[PDB]
């Protein structure tokens, strides 16, 4: 199977730094994009941003720039490289960024590109 | 005693047309590839056409398919029709005759074509 | 419909050319087809690849009439359900690359039809032999 | 497509004595099929059509006598005089024949000095 | 007569798209070399430089650089011949070892930073009694402190050991033909006006390619192919902001780079046929490793990709340059070899612009390394030794690898990140050329002619 | 910036019945994707590429069109089928598109 | 003797019927014969032997007559020494895996008189476009 | 041998509306050589002599209207009926033809419900 399993929810103070992590495991962690994509009540889905974990190339949504980074933690062993840590520091927060946080991976299959997203985390509730 | 002896215009407004004939004495036209050969004045000579025994065309990568070749075979001549000339064609035209060992056996005398107004 | 001239006349040069045209140069792709620590590996199975496609095409030839002809002739007629278009707008008008996809359909159906007509060719020159 | 360089750009020199000249091509114009070699080298005359000197890279044409030799094989070739004449002194072509586009070569214009 | 007979023709020039390994060459000048002192100079086979190529009228075939074959093949054949050339070389498992470190003796300034430490450790001898204390000269980044006392370790001390590179075998490129076995051909685009997709009306069979020298550059690919007469940008879909945008221009920017400091190189018994190539003395002044560029021509060649990026962005939109977003060493910040040395060159200076729709030269500072992680493998790093003197270096930058942000909420602008990510996006810029295909002799046309029984 | 419309935003249909939800890009030649949230649940991925189906998706999901009309057809309504769907083009979304029970 | 029947008619599949109707169906056996870290030795050394026992055979038919008939007659004649039986009596009465045993003993014997006539051939037919 | 599976027993439907049916195979029937692949689905009424429907695995019998299909390729077959009529309730049966022995399927007897 392939998992995508956060951190619980949380509730932050206005103007933290929240953190929230996300396990994959299941695939080879190195090979597949990993993103970060929130939803809001009565706002919807936004996009905020993408991470190559191999290097931790990172790309950020315009509007999020200068309040989002997003590091990575791989599997350094040659008995268990199948798993690894994505992050994502979400800092600047204001009431206006209570949203479900969630990480994604997009499908394995030959004609699925970035954002065909299959793979879904549970979601990480975050109320500021 | 092969003379190939060449004909057409030589004076075209930049932007024109002009067709440039060649008629040949001395072999068969049944089983020569001919050619056309350009040489600008001062500069080195170009290639600009090939045609078969048959009619199967080679151009050079400039003339792009402006200009056609058409060989009567029964009025003996060999045809270069020039449609939307370019002021860099200017210059002085040849109808060869192709042997095996090497192109360019016998030579045409040469058009002086320039495309000026 | 060969003529004096001084080119290369090389390996895939007449692939844009018609079909009546690049028929008369097909001992060039004949030719050029067969000859061309851990590596050798793999230049030996690219090598051993390469045979055994050229065996597996002199075997489709060699079941039916022409074994070493290049060009034959057979007796199966054409059936017109297959391209169903005039024999002058195929040999001036087409190339093979243009032909091929359009009776790749129709492929394979030719193939058992020509090992039947050369089975039963073969049957027929073995009772015309045997009477005598 | 394939470049034909001629190295000297001009040779004038005295009459009587021989000469060299070389063209370089940037690729091998050697058939390995028929293991022979694609050049034609060409005279021209000031203000005449040109004619054939050398055909399969090596080979003198009919009417030409044997003061010309081309020769050498595989990239770069060399078009050598034995005797220089007043009827040679004019310039000189290289050309592949191995591939459309037919390209030639810049000319080297030999006169007298 | 109507009724035509079917004939089957062998040597039909037509083929199909397809899938092979091709064989790796060289040219004569470097199958001469030998000893394997460069990589593998007698597994290839020898060729001409530019091999032969012959051109075909009235053909066009569409291309695709994206979903094209054979970058994998050599993105895989030179991570394993990478692999290969490390077997018989020294791994430093006797080296993991407590590494008393203090500062280089140097003016230190406190609030700036040395960049070497100079470390001394029990060396193990050629006899397996007797021990040695020995020192050498280390980064900063490839040390680190073990929790008074300052004693040091590898960063490397826990996923591995980590092979030396051999000082015999250079990493200098040269340039491989990728030429197809019997029965496959290899079509080149001699198209000027082709972005890599679609069909190209200009095609010509080669039997080999053309040369390709193997860089490793993450940002600014060095010593590539050059355009024709414009800049080409070239990506598989420029609306997707998680491709990267390959940009192929013209003349090429000079880049010179350069390691001042004169080093010296100490050889350490390890063992018995085992040796250790440290850094000695630092011979002069201690100076930063940088490089340079062209002010001027840099702002024309920024000018010229603005110029043709307004083609897919409309004419009124303003595009700006901002440097990398984050990441790990070698993603944000353009590495390179410069002969033995891997430089990590801060880009910050070349991507700083904006531009509206209406004799000096860029000094860029570089860090060094001596243990490195290419391709970021689970258990293989790589020591890489020090050379003597002052290096220079000079190199063409031919390209650029952008990366669109990710513009929404009425994007009045669009800005662009360098990023290498991928080597993939380096090899797909020499092989966006060439295909392979495979010829299929065996026509069957009708003609109206039966066989004479 | 590629600016999703939904047209039939809240549609309550029957179970039994067939629902078309049509999804509007401002700028066309790009794919469509389709999402399907049920109510405090994980989004699913029904349809990407504009026709091809996820893996482990009934048949009835049944995604045509293109330019800038995309349909979403589904067939025979189940009680599963009642929720929330998106339609997403690279990296923008619509505001959804809810399917209630008449 | 062919007629119509849709089973597949494969590989090996006629080897228990009699040899008068295993004849039938030959260019199914001739078509399944030749394209079917470490062990790409052992599968590439399996590859070539398939190939050099293909060309040993087709090297053996191509010395005689026959080069891709893949049915031929000679000019040789049956000693009677050999199998001393009736016509009638092996193309209806036994097999192929049955009349290999019964002149497994005289194979090698005929294969000299095979080379030999058609040597003798080849330099009759000399001869024969010589003295025209 | 070769076991012919089919996977439902029966389908008590309502006419009118398409259904679809399977029969698997426990070798695959795709014969390499013809490219062509080897079912027989055969309809038997009630007290009657069967009849073909689909043969070469997708292709219909001559007197058989378009709502068949027979498809699929490989191990697993697929006979999908377009428009249910009264002449079609009664019993399905898939049949390789690919060797001897020849084994048939099950039988999925599809009446109205
Ligand atoms: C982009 O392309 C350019 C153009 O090729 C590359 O520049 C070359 O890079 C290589 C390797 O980095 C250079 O090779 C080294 O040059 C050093 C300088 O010596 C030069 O000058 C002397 C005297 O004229 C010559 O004898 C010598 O051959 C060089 O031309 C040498 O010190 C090096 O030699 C040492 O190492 C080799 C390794 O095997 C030994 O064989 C030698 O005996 C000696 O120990 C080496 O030769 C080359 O000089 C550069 N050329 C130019 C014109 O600058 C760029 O490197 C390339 N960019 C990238 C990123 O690869
Ligand atoms: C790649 O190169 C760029 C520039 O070439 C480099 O950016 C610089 O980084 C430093 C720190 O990494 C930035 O911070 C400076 O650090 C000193 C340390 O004491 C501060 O004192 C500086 O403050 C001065 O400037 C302020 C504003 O003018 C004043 O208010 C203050 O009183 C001080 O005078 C300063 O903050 C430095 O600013 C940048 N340079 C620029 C132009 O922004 C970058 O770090 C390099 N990349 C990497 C990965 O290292
Ligand atoms: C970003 O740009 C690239 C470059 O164009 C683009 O890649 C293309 O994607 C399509 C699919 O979206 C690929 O598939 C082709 O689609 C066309 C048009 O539909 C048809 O020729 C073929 O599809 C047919 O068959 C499908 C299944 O059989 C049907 O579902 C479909 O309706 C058609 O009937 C063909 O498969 C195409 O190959 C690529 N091309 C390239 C050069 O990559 C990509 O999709 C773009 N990104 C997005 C999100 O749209
Ligand atoms: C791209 O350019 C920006 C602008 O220069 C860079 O941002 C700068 O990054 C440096 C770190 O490299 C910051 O320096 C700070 O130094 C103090 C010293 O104690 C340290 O405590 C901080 O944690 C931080 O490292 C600097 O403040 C910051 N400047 C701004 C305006 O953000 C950025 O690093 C560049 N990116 C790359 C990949 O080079
Ligand atoms: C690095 O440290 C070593 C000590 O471990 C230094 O070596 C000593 O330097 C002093 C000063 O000249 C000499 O008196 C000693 O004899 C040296 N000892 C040895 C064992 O060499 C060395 O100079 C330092 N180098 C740098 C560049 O800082
Ligand atoms: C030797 O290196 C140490 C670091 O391991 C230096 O200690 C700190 O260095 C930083 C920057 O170099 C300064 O900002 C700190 O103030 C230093 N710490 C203290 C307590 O002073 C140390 O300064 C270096 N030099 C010497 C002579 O020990
Ligand atoms: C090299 O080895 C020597 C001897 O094994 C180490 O010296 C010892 O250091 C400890 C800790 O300070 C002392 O308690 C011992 O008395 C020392 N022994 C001797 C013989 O001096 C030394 O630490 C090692 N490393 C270096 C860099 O010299
Ligand atoms: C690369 O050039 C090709 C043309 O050769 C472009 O492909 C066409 O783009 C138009 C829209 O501008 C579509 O309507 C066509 O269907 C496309 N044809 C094919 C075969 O894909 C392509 O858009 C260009 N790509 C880039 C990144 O500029
Ligand atoms: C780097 O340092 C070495 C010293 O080891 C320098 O080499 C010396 O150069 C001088 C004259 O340049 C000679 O007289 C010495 O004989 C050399 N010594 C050795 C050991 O080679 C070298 O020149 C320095 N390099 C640079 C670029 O300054
Ligand atoms: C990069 O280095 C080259 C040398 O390799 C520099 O070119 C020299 O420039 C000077 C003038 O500054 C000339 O006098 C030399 O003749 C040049 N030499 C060569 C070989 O070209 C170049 O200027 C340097 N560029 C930068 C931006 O530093
Ligand atoms: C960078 O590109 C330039 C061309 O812009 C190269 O310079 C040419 O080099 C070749 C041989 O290497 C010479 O024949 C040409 O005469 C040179 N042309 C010019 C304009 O200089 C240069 O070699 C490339 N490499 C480096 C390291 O500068
Ligand atoms: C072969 O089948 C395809 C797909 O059904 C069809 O489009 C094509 O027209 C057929 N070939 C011919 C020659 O009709
Ligand atoms: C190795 O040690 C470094 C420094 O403490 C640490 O960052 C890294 O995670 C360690 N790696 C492993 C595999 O324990
Ligand atoms: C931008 O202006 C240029 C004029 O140089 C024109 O060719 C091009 O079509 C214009 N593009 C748009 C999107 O208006
Ligand atoms: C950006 O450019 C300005 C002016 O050209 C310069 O002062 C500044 O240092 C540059 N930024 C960085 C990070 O180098
Ligand atoms: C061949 O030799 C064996 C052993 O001597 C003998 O038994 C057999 O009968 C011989 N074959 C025939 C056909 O007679």
């Amino acid at each position: 199977q392939v998992q995508l399993v956060q951190s619980g929810a949380v509730i932050k103070t206005p103007g933290s730094s929240v953190k929230i992590s996300c396990r994959a495991s299941g695939y080879n962690f190195r090979d597949y994009s990993i993103h970060w994509v929130r939803l809001i009540p009565d706002k919807g889905f936004e996009w905020i941003g993408w991470i190559k974990p191999l290097w931790g190339a990172v790309s950020y949504a315009r509007q999020l720039q200068g309040r989002v980074s997003m590091t990575r933690q791989l599997s350094q062993d040659p008995d268990d490289p199948d798993w690894g840590v994505a992050y994502m520091e979400f800092s600047g927060l204001t009431p206006a960024d209570t949203a479900e946080y969630f990480c994604v991976r997009r499908g394995s299959c030959d004609y699925c590109g970035d954002f065909p997203w299959q793979y879904w985390g549970q979601g990480t509730v975050v109320v500021v | 005693e092969v003379q190939l002896v060449e004909s057409g215009g030589g004076l075209a407004k930049p932007g024109g047309s002009l067709r440039l004939s060649c008629a040949a004495s001395g072999f068969t036209f049944s089983d020569y590839y001919m050619d056309w050969v350009r040489q600008a004045p001062g500069k080195g000579l170009e290639w600009v056409s090939r045609i078969s025994n048959s009619g199967i065309t080679w151009y050079t990568d400039s003339v792009r398919g402006r200009f056609t070749i058409f060989r009567d075979n029964a009025k003996n001549t060999l045809y270069l029709q020039m449609n939307s000339l370019r002021a860099e064609d200017t210059a002085v035209y040849y109808c060869t005759k192709e042997s095996a060992a090497a192109i360019g056996h016998y030579w045409g005398q040469g058009v002086l074509v320039t495309v000026s107004s | 419909a060969v003529g004096i001239g001084a080119v290369f006349l090389g390996f895939l040069g007449a692939a844009g050319s018609t079909m009546g045209a690049a028929s008369m140069t097909l001992t060039v792709q004949a030719r050029n087809l067969l000859s061309g620590t851990v590596w050798g590996i793999k230049q030996l199975q690219a090598r051993v690849l390469a045979v055994e496609r050229y065996l597996r095409d002199q075997q489709l030839l060699g079941i039916w009439g022409c074994s070493g002809k290049l060009i034959c002739c057979t007796n199966v007629p054409w059936n017109s359900s297959w391209s169903n278009r005039n024999l002058s707008e195929i040999w001036d008008n087409m190339t093979w690359l243009q032909w091929d996809k359009e009776i790749s359909n129709y492929t394979q159906i030719i193939y058992g039809l020509l090992e039947e007509s050369q089975n039963q060719q073969e049957k027929n020159e073995q009772d015309l032999l045997a009477l005598d | 497509d394939i470049v034909m360089t001629q190295s000297p750009d001009s040779l004038a020199v005295s009459l009587g004595e021989r000469v060299t000249l070389n063209c370089k091509s940037s690729q091998s114009l050697l058939a390995s099929s028929n293991n022979k070699n694609y050049l034609a080298w060409y005279y021209q005359k000031p203000g005449q059509a040109p004619k054939l000197l050398i055909y399969w890279a090596s080979t003198r044409e009919s009417g030409v006598p044997n003061r010309f030799s081309g020769s050498g094989s595989g990239s770069d070739f060399t078009l050598t005089i034995s005797g220089l004449q007043a009827e040679d002194v004019a310039v000189y072509y290289c050309q592949q024949y191995y591939t459309t586009p037919l390209t030639f070569g810049g000319g080297t214009k030999v006169e007298i000095k | 007569a109507e009724n035509l007979w079917v004939t089957v023709y062998y040597g039909v020039p037509v083929w199909k798209d397809a899938e092979t390994t091709l064989f790796c060459a060289s040219d004569a000048k470097a199958y001469e070399t030998e000893k394997h002192n460069v990589w593998a100079t007698h597994a290839c086979v020898p060729t001409d430089p530019n091999p032969q190529e012959i051109h075909l009228e009235n053909v066009t075939e569409e291309f695709n650089m994206w979903k094209n074959n054979m970058v994998e093949q050599m993105h895989t054949d030179i991570i394993s011949l990478w692999d290969q050339s490390l077997k018989p070389c020294v791994k430093l498992t006797p080296l993991c070892v407590t590494l008393q470190c203090t500062n280089v003796t140097n003016n230190i300034t406190d609030d700036m930073r040395g960049e070497l430490k100079n470390c001394s450790f029990n060396m193990t001898t050629e006899l397996r009694d007797k021990k040695q204390k020995v020192y050498s000269l280390f980064y900063r980044l490839d040390v680190v402190q073990i929790n008074s006392n300052k004693e040091y370790r590898l960063i490397n001390c826990n996923t591995s050991a980590c092979t030396q590179a051999c000082p015999k075998v250079s990493f200098e490129p040269i340039p491989i033909h990728y030429c197809a076995p019997a029965g496959f051909a290899i079509l080149k685009c001699k198209d000027k006006k082709f972005n890599g997709t679609g069909p190209c009306p200009s095609v010509s069979t080669v039997q080999c390619t053309h040369g390709i020298k193997p860089v490793v550059s993450t940002q600014l690919l060095l010593n590539g192919s050059l355009a024709e007469e414009e800049v080409m940008i070239r990506s598989e879909n420029i609306t997707n902001n998680a491709k990267n945008i390959l940009v192929q221009f013209n003349t090429p920017v000079q880049i010179n780079c350069t390691r001042p400091n004169n080093n010296t190189r100490k050889s350490i018994r390890i063992g018995p046929g085992q040796a250790f190539y440290a850094t000695g003395d630092i011979i002069g002044d201690i100076r930063q490793a940088h490089c340079n560029v062209s002010k001027a021509t840099w702002n024309e060649t920024l000018g010229k990709v603005v110029k043709q990026l307004r083609k897919h962005f409309g004419n009124n939109t303003i595009i700006r340059f901002a440097n990398s977003s984050g990441g790990d060493l070698e993603v944000t910040t353009h590495s390179f070899n410069c002969g033995g040395e891997f430089f990590y060159c801060n880009t910050s200076g070349l991507f700083n612009s904006t531009w509206i729709s209406n004799n000096d030269s860029i000094t860029l500072p570089c860090r060094i390394k001596q243990i490195i992680n290419m391709w970021q493998r689970i258990g293989q790093c790589m020591y890489a030794p020090p050379i003597q003197g002052v290096i220079r270096c000079v190199s063409n930058i031919t390209g650029l690898i952008l990366t669109r942000d990710g513009g929404s909420t009425n994007s009045t602008t669009e800005t662009f990140r360098p990023g290498g990510g991928d080597m993939r996006d380096n090899w797909r810029s020499e092989l966006y050329k060439y295909k392979v295909v495979k010829i299929e002799p065996l026509g069957v046309a009708p003609t109206r002619c039966k066989r004479r029984v | 910036e590629i600016v999703l419309t939904q047209s039939p935003g809240i549609l309550s249909l029957s179970p039994g019945e067939t629902a078309t939800l049509f999804c509007k890009a401002s700028q066309g030649g790009n794919a469509m994707t389709w999402y399907q949230k049920r109510r405090g649940q994980v989004p699913r991925l029904l349809i990407y590429d504009t026709s091809r189906r996820a893996s482990g998706v009934p048949d009835r999901f049944v995604g045509s069109g293109s330019g800038t009309d995309f349909f979403l057809t589904i067939n025979k309504l189940d009680r599963e089928d009642f929720a929330v769907y998106y339609c997403q083009q690279f990296e923008f979304f619509g505001l959804g598109s809810e399917l209630e029970v008449h």
